[PDB]
């Protein structure tokens, strides 16, 4: 909800997006919509930093995590300090 | 680096290289003047950037015109 | 003689009236 | 336009004059025949023929004495602009056309990459000539239309 | 909301230091703003114009305040070709005692600065005499202020602000602005210049006391009505007059002479009355056009769609973009932008040419500082254009409403479009640099006749058009048989042809080869600014590296590293790139007025047709030589007046190179310092009891890019705005 | 390969001050003859860059200053400077040789290359100290006493060659008398004979503005040791 994450049907449940999470925000749940049967799933976005590397591994025809920064929190903006 | 370079081209010529009379007498190639004239940034462009490009800039028609050409092509 | 007073009131007093005026709007909270 | 000729501009047969005089000064300090003194009348002739070319083929003088170029197409002057211009024309579709010509025939291989960085000099060679004729062929290509396609852009 | 901005409750949240830089740079963006709806959208523009307005009028009340109590107004005017019109008077306590000397001038009694804003001579010319025109003048405008404030107030409150509809009325807007702003306006300055101008350029002092008995023309109010107008112009102002008095002083008023003022180098008075009536009538009858509420007149909706072409060459035409236009505002701006843009690149071409204000072509640092404020005003303003078409693409288009009519299908070739601006481009780029280098080297060995002199021909065959005689093509207006010439030998030709074969004014000056060059290469210049634009405005709504930037907006920072990186892919950004070809573009074109000009007012015009074929030529010739009286305004010898202009010279240096400083390092070196930083300060004692209300961190990377494209703008017009000004003034000449 | 390429570079040099300078002018007036090692074809004007550096030559006046390194080296001949250009060609050759045969022939092995106090060793020895001794060599016997002909003035075409001194230690003699004895002084630490050409100066040399080259002398061989 500080930045907005959200994962489409073209998703091949390949789980290179979760892996790739450095916040732990993405994780995987059941499907029936594609070979592999299941699909990822975003349901802890507030600590997301918006480091797009969690997209720069969906491999599918555009893409099937997307990520739109919105405002910006004080986890949001990785402030240690 | 750059202004190390600079410098020493300008306080070289100004104190320390120049021609020598037969009397003895001594006038340096910028006449002195770096003592008074490097201490204001404007004094860097008149007396320094200004006043020795000089040479380059009308530099074409003689053996100099090589230079005078990469002065431009390294801008 | 005129300058003189209104020189230094818009160069001096106006803008720190203005800056501490602003910086207490910007930092306020409710 | 008002300029003159240059076999007649004397602002023209003055440049020549000073060029001529500024070598004859740098001349009169070597040997009467020293290697200088052979490379710098070289010179010297090369410029006395190089203004007479420039006042023989009809180029004309500004005040400045120097050539100026009517490109307007008045074809009294077509050797300075026109017929060059034409010569270039020819020369760039040459290059142009053998180039489409061997990246067609590679297309249709197992990888086109390879047969780009490592050039097929043998199959460049039996093409390097069709730019000879670069103009018969592409305007037949232009009206059996194979020298564009239509809405089959990526990919294929 | 809860603070600071209230406008943004996103913002306000953000804890950190970027909500303060965040909440002034979006403060007029009113879409964006939270809860914004389409009536206080309008209401608030509506209201913000007014705020534009009092601006406008209290700034002009400035300055004729100081040039009426500071200034040399009515000294001025008894010799203007030897008192330096003054702006203001300075006090400024640092001032040590040389320099308070040095800026004592123009007949003041303490330091002051000399006006180049040209404001003296328009005042003269329409009618103004004394300090005491300008009091009034000055109170005057400031009552205008006044009341442009309180309408700003007034159509906020209820039971006065205009509804949707109000705004939205596209016709009846466009017969009042074309027949009562641009048309009577027009008219009634045309009633101001022959009831007070006019009769003071004739010695006549016509003020709101007497303007009643006074005649503007002996017989006036007559021969109009009986439909003789042919007396209006019988008698106009003889050859050998003195601008300020009665010798050679006729009686016509409207004219139609065409020439100069032979004394003042000027247009005359009685043209410049003529030309506003003239332009009265066109606007007014134009101004009944559209349909409003008495059932004649055309429907714009309905001659948008009437308008298409049989044969599908323009698909479904211009139906529906009466909508699109009507309904989207940044639409509206970016056309008004458009013209706006060019007419002011017209203002600063035909100003320096056709000197309208009496003793301005003279003063030559004057027109050097018009030609030049204007052109780069309307660069600015140019880019602006493309910039609001962009944000049209991404906000308020709608691909279903336009299906298929001359506006969607300039989205589907846009990659003919693009590739073809790419292609001239190139062509011009790499021949206009390629004969500069080869003009450059023939140069280098001795030999200037081996350079490529391309005679500008064309515009020299146009030249000969309008009648300048120096190339003798023999054509129109240059040939006596041509029924052209037979059409106005006894309307304006013995004056136009006079004023173009003069060799002292600025019209229609002689070009050789090198002004062919220089045109090329500000070509260049257009069609490269167009291409970044163009390139950004077509590309907003998607393209293959990202085919759905529509959802991010105008601007947005990057996508990530991913996909081969993606770093400046916003539309902002291709604004972003613009502008730097726009300084670059429209630096090319004042270096060109400038160094024309300056080699011709010292009458040493050879000197440019040489050295402007070579680079060196203009580097040697133009920028080293000319400035050797500016970079001595301070020495450890002393200093002069110059010395502001010198100072302010090195002060562009410095904001200029501060700009790399932003463009170059980018944020996350920035941040990983802070971090740091904001680890010593919790440690030192007695500075851990001073703590942060808002945290500390580096710019945005969008906020950099504009951070660092502003100081390079500001440095880049500050270094040349003090070297045009303190060149010119340190000859006059 | 980086060495190889290195005495190739210097290879040109060598060459080229040789077959295309004014080096043997330049060793007659050394106060007003531009040094000038490159000469450009007149194809296109360009000929034009043929500076007029005087001493009867022409072309591009160079600026890092190998003549004053070739006149301290005592070289004073044309054919000198072309023997050393192939000498020094050969070395390139020998270099890129070597670096073929250490990695596709016989390449070393980890353990040669960790062994790091050997490695310093022989620097520290071989190459940095022998490289001065040897050096500190032909100073002596050659840059010096030549050189200080030159300085005395002489036309360079009349120096007798430098292997006249190494064998005819009489000539050596006519200058420096500590020659005669011998190098039985260096062996019974009686030092203070070699005073002539071995000293502890200082300042710079008024006849041709550079050190002493006494000094010089010396310096190498102190480092060395
Ligand atoms: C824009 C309005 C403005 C005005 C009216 C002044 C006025 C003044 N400045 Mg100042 N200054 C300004 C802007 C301004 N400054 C800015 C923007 C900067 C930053 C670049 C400075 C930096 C600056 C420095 C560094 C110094 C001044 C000083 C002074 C004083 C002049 C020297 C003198 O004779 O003092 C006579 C009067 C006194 C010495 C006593 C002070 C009287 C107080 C103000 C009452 C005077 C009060 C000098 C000064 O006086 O400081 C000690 C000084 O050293 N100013
Ligand atoms: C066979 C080679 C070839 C051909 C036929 C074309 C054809 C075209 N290019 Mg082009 N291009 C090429 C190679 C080629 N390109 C290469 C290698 C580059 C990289 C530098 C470019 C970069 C380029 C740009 C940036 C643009 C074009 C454009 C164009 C179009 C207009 C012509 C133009 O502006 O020329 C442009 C000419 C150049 C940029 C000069 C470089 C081309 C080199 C010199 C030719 C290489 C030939 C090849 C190596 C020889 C192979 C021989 C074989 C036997 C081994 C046209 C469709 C323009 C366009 O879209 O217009 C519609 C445009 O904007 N091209
Ligand atoms: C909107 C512009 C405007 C306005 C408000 C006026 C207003 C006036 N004009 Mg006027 N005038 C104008 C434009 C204007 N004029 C123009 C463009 C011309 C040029 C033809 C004239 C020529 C003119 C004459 C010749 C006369 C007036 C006169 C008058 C006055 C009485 C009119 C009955 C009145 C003050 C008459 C008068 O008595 O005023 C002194 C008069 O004699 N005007
Ligand atoms: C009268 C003409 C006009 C009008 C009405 C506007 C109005 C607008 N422009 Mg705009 N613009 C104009 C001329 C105009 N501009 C010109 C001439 C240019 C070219 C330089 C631009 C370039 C431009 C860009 C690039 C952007 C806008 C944006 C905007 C909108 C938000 C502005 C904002 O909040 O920032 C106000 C900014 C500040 C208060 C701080 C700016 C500091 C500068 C450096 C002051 C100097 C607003 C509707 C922005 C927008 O819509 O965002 C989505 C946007 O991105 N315009
Ligand atoms: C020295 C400064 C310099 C130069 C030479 C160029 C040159 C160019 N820029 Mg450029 N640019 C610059 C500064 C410069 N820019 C700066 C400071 C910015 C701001 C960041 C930009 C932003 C910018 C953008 C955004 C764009 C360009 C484009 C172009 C090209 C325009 C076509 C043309 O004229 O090519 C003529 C060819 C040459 C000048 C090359 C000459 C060099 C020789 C011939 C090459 C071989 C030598 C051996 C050209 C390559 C546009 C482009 O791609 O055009 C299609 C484009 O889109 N540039
Ligand atoms: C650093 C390597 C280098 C470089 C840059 C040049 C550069 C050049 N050489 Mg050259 N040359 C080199 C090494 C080099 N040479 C070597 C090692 C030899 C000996 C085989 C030569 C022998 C040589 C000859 C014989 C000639 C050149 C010539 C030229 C020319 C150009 C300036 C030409 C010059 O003639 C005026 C020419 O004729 N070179
Ligand atoms: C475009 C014309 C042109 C051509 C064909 C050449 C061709 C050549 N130049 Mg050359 N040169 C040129 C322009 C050109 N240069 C320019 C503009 C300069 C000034 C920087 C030089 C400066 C230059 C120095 C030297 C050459 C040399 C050479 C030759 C060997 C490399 C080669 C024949 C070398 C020889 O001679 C050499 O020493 N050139
Ligand atoms: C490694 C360097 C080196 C080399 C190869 C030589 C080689 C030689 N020296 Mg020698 N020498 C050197 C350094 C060197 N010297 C140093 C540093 C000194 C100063 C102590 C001397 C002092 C010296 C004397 C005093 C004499 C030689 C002589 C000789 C020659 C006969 C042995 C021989 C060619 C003898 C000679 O004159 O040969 C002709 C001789 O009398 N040398
Ligand atoms: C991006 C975009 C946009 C924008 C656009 C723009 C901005 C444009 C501009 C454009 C321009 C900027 C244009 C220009 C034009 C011009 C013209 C069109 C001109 C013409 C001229 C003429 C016509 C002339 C004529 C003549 C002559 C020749 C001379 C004599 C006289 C006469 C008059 C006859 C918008 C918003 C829409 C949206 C969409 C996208
Ligand atoms: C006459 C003249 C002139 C004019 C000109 C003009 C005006 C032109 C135009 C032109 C144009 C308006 C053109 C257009 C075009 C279009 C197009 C479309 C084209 C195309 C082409 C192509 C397509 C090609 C291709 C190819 C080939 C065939 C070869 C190479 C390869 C390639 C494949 C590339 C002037 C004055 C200068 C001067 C005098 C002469
Ligand atoms: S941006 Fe980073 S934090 Fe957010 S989902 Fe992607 S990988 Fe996770
Ligand atoms: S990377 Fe893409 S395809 Fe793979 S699991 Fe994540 S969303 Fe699905």
């Amino acid at each position: 909800m500080s930045h907005s994450v959200k994962i489409y049907d073209t998703c091949i449940g390949c789980t290179q997006c979760v892996r790739a999470c450095p916040t732990d925000v993405l994780e995987m749940i059941p499907w029936d919509g594609c070979k592999a049967k299941q699909i990822a799933s975003a349901p802890r976005t507030e600590d997301c930093v918006g480091c797009k590397r969690c997209e720069s591994a969906c491999p599918t025809d555009f893409l099937s995590v997307r990520v739109y920064l919105g405002p910006e929190t004080t986890r949001s903006m990785a402030l240690s300090y | 680096i750059s202004v190390v370079i600079f410098h020493f081209s300008w306080k070289m010529q100004s104190d320390v290289w120049g021609t020598i009379s037969d009397q003895g007498v001594v006038t340096h190639i910028t006449g002195g003047n770096f003592a008074q004239s490097s201490i204001t940034i404007n004094g860097w462009l008149r007396d320094f950037l200004w006043a020795q490009a000089s040479q380059v800039i009308q530099s074409y028609g003689s053996s100099l015109s090589a230079y005078g050409l990469f002065f431009l092509g390294a801008h | 003689n005129l300058p003189s007073i209104f020189v230094p009131l818009v160069g001096l007093v106006f803008p720190a009236i203005a800056m501490t005026s602003l910086f207490l709007y910007v930092q306020k909270k409710k | 336009a008002g300029l003159t000729p240059c076999k007649e501009s004397k602002a023209f047969a003055k440049r020549e004059k000073q060029s001529v005089k500024k070598l004859n000064s740098s001349l009169k300090k070597y040997a009467p025949d020293s290697a200088p003194a052979l490379a710098i009348q070289a010179t010297i002739d090369k410029t006395k023929r190089r203004f007479e070319n420039y006042g023989k083929f009809g180029l004309l003088c500004g005040s400045d004495g120097l050539p100026h170029l009517i490109v307007s197409g008045d074809q009294r002057h077509w050797g300075e602009f026109i017929t060059p211009g034409v010569l270039f024309l020819y020369i760039a579709g040459w290059i142009g056309w053998v180039g489409r010509s061997y990246l067609i025939a590679v297309s249709g291989e197992k990888k086109p990459a390879m047969r780009e960085i490592i050039i097929d000099v043998e199959l460049a060679a039996r093409i390097i000539p069709r730019g000879f004729i670069w103009p018969v062929a592409a305007y037949r290509e232009l009206i059996n239309g194979d020298l564009v396609v239509d809405d089959a852009d990526i990919g294929y | 909301e809860l603070r600071f901005p209230r406008f943004s409750q996103g913002l306000a949240q953000d804890p950190t230091t970027r909500r303060i830089w965040f909440g002034i740079a979006t403060a007029h963006d009113f879409e964006s703003h939270d809860d914004i709806t389409e009536e206080r959208l309008y209401q608030n523009i509506f209201a913000s114009h007014f705020g534009q307005l009092a601006i406008i009028f209290l700034w002009t009340s400035g300055n004729l305040f100081h040039v009426a109590w500071q200034g040399n107004f009515e000294s001025w005017i008894q010799d203007p070709l030897h008192v330096r019109p003054i702006a203001h008077a300075i006090w400024d306590p640092h001032f040590g005692q040389p320099a308070v000397e040095a800026f004592t001038r123009g007949g003041a009694a303490g330091p002051v600065n000399i006006a180049y804003s040209g404001v003296y001579q328009w005042w003269y010319t329409i009618g103004l005499r004394t300090n005491e025109d300008l009091y009034t003048g000055a109170l005057f405008l400031l009552f205008l202020s006044t009341l442009s404030l309180i309408a700003s107030w007034l159509h906020l409150q209820p039971k006065w602000k205009p509804s949707l509809s109000w705004f939205k009325n596209a016709e009846s807007r466009l017969n009042h602005h074309l027949s009562g702003l641009f048309g009577v306006s027009s008219l009634a300055w045309t009633g101001h210049l022959v009831h007070v101008a006019i009769p003071a350029s004739r010695g006549e002092y016509v003020r709101w006391n007497n303007f009643l008995d006074v005649l503007p023309y002996p017989q006036g109010l007559g021969p109009l009505l009986t439909g003789q107008w042919n007396l209006y112009a019988q008698n106009p102002d003889s050859s050998n007059h003195l601008f300020g008095t009665a010798q050679g002083a006729g009686t016509a008023i409207l004219t139609l002479l065409g020439g100069f003022h032979p004394q003042t180098q000027s247009l005359w008075l009685t043209d410049m009355a003529h030309h506003h009536l003239a332009i009265a009538f066109i606007f007014l009858i134009a101004g009944h056009m559209y349909r409003t509420n008495f059932g004649i007149g055309h429907s714009i909706k309905d001659l948008l769609e009437a308008h298409t072409p049989p044969g599908g060459r323009l698909g479904r035409g211009h139906k529906g973009l009466y909508d699109t236009i009507n309904n989207s505002i940044h639409f509206q701006l970016g056309l008004a932008l458009a013209s706006l843009g060019v007419i002011t690149s017209l203002v600063a071409q035909h100003m320096y040419s056709l000197p309208p204000y009496a003793f301005i072509a003279q003063d030559f640092t004057t027109q050097a500082a018009l030609y030049t404020h204007h052109q780069y005003i309307a660069g600015f303003i140019m880019t602006g254009a493309f910039a609001h078409g962009a944000i049209f693409f991404i906000r308020d288009y709608n691909p279903e409403q336009n299906e298929d009519n001359v506006l969607a299908r300039m989205l589907d070739h846009k990659e003919a479009i693009i590739s073809h601006l790419s292609w001239a481009s190139l062509f011009l780029g790499f021949h206009t640099l390629g004969l500069y280098v080869h003009n450059d080297v023939m140069l280098a060995f001795g030999t200037p006749e081996k350079q490529i002199l391309i005679e500008p021909i064309f515009a020299q065959w146009i030249q000969s058009a309008h009648g300048k005689t120096t190339y003798g093509f023999d054509i129109l207006l240059s040939s006596t048989n041509g029924p052209a010439f037979n059409a106005g030998r006894s309307l304006w030709l013995p004056g136009w042809l006079n004023a173009v074969n003069e060799n002292s004014n600025s019209l229609f000056l002689t070009i050789g080869p090198g002004d062919f060059l220089v045109h090329h290469a500000i070509a260049l210049g257009l069609h490269t600014t167009t291409l970044i634009l163009v390139k950004g405005a077509l590309d907003a709504r998607g393209s293959k590296l990202m085919p759905d930037k529509k959802d991010f907006g105008y601007s947005f920072p990057c996508d990530g590293p991913g996909r081969g990186g993606t770093c400046d892919i916003s539309a902002w950004d291709a604004f972003y790139l613009a502008v730097f070809w726009m300084l670059n573009t429209i630096g090319w074109v004042t270096f060109y007025w400038h160094w024309k000009h300056i080699t011709l007012w010292q009458g040493n015009v050879s000197q440019f047709n040489e050295s402007s074929t070579y680079l060196m030529g203009w580097l040697r010739d133009y920028l080293w030589l000319n400035s050797s009286q500016l970079i001595n305004g301070y020495n450890p010898f002393g200093m002069n007046s110059l010395s502001v202009w010198a100072w302010m010279f090195l002060f562009g240096h410095l904001v200029w190179a501060t700009g790399f400083m932003f463009l170059i390092s980018w944020r996350g070196y920035w941040q990983e310092l802070i971090e740091t930083l904001a680890w010593a300060h919790e440690r030192t004692p007695l500075a851990n009891l001073i703590r942060w209300r808002d945290k500390p961190v580096a710019l945005s990377i969008v906020q950099a890019r504009l951070v660092g494209l502003a100081h390079f703008s500001v440095g880049y017009i500050f270094t040349y705005a003090a070297f045009l000004i303190a060149s010119t003034s340190g000859k006059f000449g | 390969g980086q060495l190889s390429i290195i005495f190739l570079w210097l290879s040109g040099m060598y060459f080229h001050g040789a077959r295309f300078s004014n080096y043997e002018a330049w060793l007659s007036d050394p106060t007003h003859i531009g040094p000038s090692a490159q000469v450009v074809w007149p194809i296109v004007g360009q000929e034009i860059l043929n500076g007029d550096v005087g001493g009867g030559f022409r072309g591009i006046q160079i600026t890092s200053g190998f003549f004053q390194l070739w006149r301290a080296s005592g070289i004073t001949s044309e054919l000198q400077l072309y023997c050393t250009a192939i000498g020094a060609l050969v070395f390139a050759a020998l270099m890129l040789f070597a670096g073929w045969f250490h990695y596709h022939k016989a390449a070393p092995k980890l353990a040669w290359f960790q062994d790091v106090e050997s490695m310093l060793n022989h620097h520290l020895a071989g190459l940095l100290g022998l490289g001065s001794l040897s050096w500190a060599g032909h100073q002596i016997h050659v840059s010096l006493p030549i050189n200080q002909f030159l300085d005395a003035g002489v036309d360079p075409k009349e120096i007798p060659l430098p292997h006249e001194f190494i064998l005819n230690r009489d000539l050596l003699a006519q200058l420096y008398p500590s020659f005669a004895e011998g190098a039985t002084p260096f062996f019974t630490l009686n030092w203070s004979k070699y005073a002539e050409f071995l000293t502890f100066r200082g300042g710079l040399d008024p006849v041709t503005g550079g050190l002493w080259l006494t000094d010089i002398a010396h310096h190498h061989l102190a480092i060395a040791i």
